[PDB]
């Protein structure tokens, strides 16, 4: 069986305004096999209340998942999504960048 | 405008961790509207959209029965595949299927299909003529002759031309207000300094539906081919979508560049500049 | 509506 490496985007639901509650997305696509572990992080620590869509695939057969959590950007707090999948020996961590 | 009803279905084995997981998802155009998940507390087909809450109870009784029979038979297909490929026992494997109909605004069936993948790779597929099969390898050739011999294509065709098309119509009636809305994109440009007297201009489109959209950058009337970064269109999570496109330009020349946004919810494309 | 899938 051939593994497919996930592609990841990390981004807010709305344009970010420090101090305003918003929603942080981690959108994970193009992967195989469907088992995947996705954590969302705030200052390097696991955010405990993370929602995730159910196992789902696109018309090229590859699986995708949208994870999301509440968050309040501030100038100092970091956020990230960390994805662990059999295609990669090490977890992949993608940091949220307010410019993207 | 064309519309489609499609089902995407996954069976995943997990030897020694109980029986395979099984999922079915139905989409009208690209909106998920029903889902069956074998791992739910009490597995049944469920509405995934408020307009589906209106259907008769018998709808869910028959569809949950179909899903459970597909669940059981997909477990058999996973064992059959292992056998056909002569693969060693004890691994996780997947069988996926997509089946559905695409119908033009004149009600004509434009494409009816039924495709199967094993371990994420094409296995077998009904050709456009809805009568013959394309098998991807020797294992799938066994399936093909078995399906030929059993008249399988005729049953598929009957479904694709009949129930698929008729229910797609029904679902479009039920969900019209939502399915066929447009939310126009809110677009804006951001400016970011990059060492060496360069500036990144990012053209954003947010809050749009449906997902199809095009974003371009122009300098002096021509579109910037390469030099432009473009992210895959992504869900905001509330039913709308986002995308952006950026280019890097000389400090002080920002104002010669324009971003263009094309979307079916706009009466004409948008033009923005920093 | 979905229908049954024929076994491979």
């Amino acid at each position: 069986m051939i593994q497919k490496t996930p592609q990841i985007q990390v981004y807010s639901r709305h344009p970010p305004e420090n101090g305003k509650p918003n929603i942080l997305n981690c959108y994970v696509t193009q992967f195989h096999p469907p088992h995947i572990e996705i954590q969302m992080l705030k200052n390097g620590k696991k955010i405990p209340k993370v929602e995730m869509s159910d196992m789902s695939f696109s018309k090229d057969w590859s699986f995708y998942i949208l994870a999301h959590t509440e968050f309040t950007p501030t100038e100092t707090d970091t956020y990230a999504c960390r994805v662990k999948h059999d295609s990669m020996a090490e977890p992949k961590t993608v940091y949220w960048d307010r410019d993207m | 405008g064309s519309h489609s009803l499609r089902y995407f279905v996954t069976a995943v084995s997990r030897p020694g961790h109980g029986k395979p997981r099984y999922m079915e998802v139905g989409y009208v155009d690209d909106t998920e509207f029903v889902r069956f998940d074998s791992d739910a507390e009490n597995p049944r087909y469920e509405p995934r959209t408020p307009w589906m809450e209106q259907v008769e109870p018998e709808y869910w009784e028959g569809q949950t029965q179909i899903a459970k029979g597909n669940e059981q038979s997909s477990r058999v297909d996973l064992r059959t595949a292992l056998r056909y490929y002569n693969q060693s026992a004890g691994g996780s494997h997947t069988i996926q299927r997509m089946r559905g109909c695409e119908v033009g605004s004149d009600g004509r069936l434009l494409r009816g299909y039924q495709q199967v993948a094993y371990d994420g790779r094409d296995y077998i597929a009904l050709n456009e003529d809805l009568k013959t099969w394309t098998a991807a390898d020797m294992a799938a050739l066994i399936t093909k002759h078995k399906w030929e011999q059993a008249g399988a294509a005729e049953r598929d065709r009957a479904y694709l031309e009949g129930a698929c098309v008729e229910w797609l119509r029904r679902y479009l009636e039920l969900g019209n207000a939502t399915l066929l809305r447009t939310d126009s994109p809110k677009a804006h440009v951001t400016h970011h300094s990059r060492p060496k007297d360069k500036v990144t201009l990012r053209c954003w489109a947010l809050g749009f539906y449906p997902a199809d959209i095009t974003l371009t950058w122009q300098l002096n009337g021509e579109e910037l081919t390469q030099d432009m970064e473009l992210v895959e269109t992504r869900p905001a999570g509330d039913g709308t979508f986002q995308k952006w496109a950026s280019v890097v330009v000389p400090l002080g020349k920002e104002q010669n560049y324009t971003c263009h946004v094309y979307h079916e919810g706009l009466p004409e494309p948008l033009t923005l500049r920093w | 509506v979905n229908d049954i899938f024929e076994a491979i």
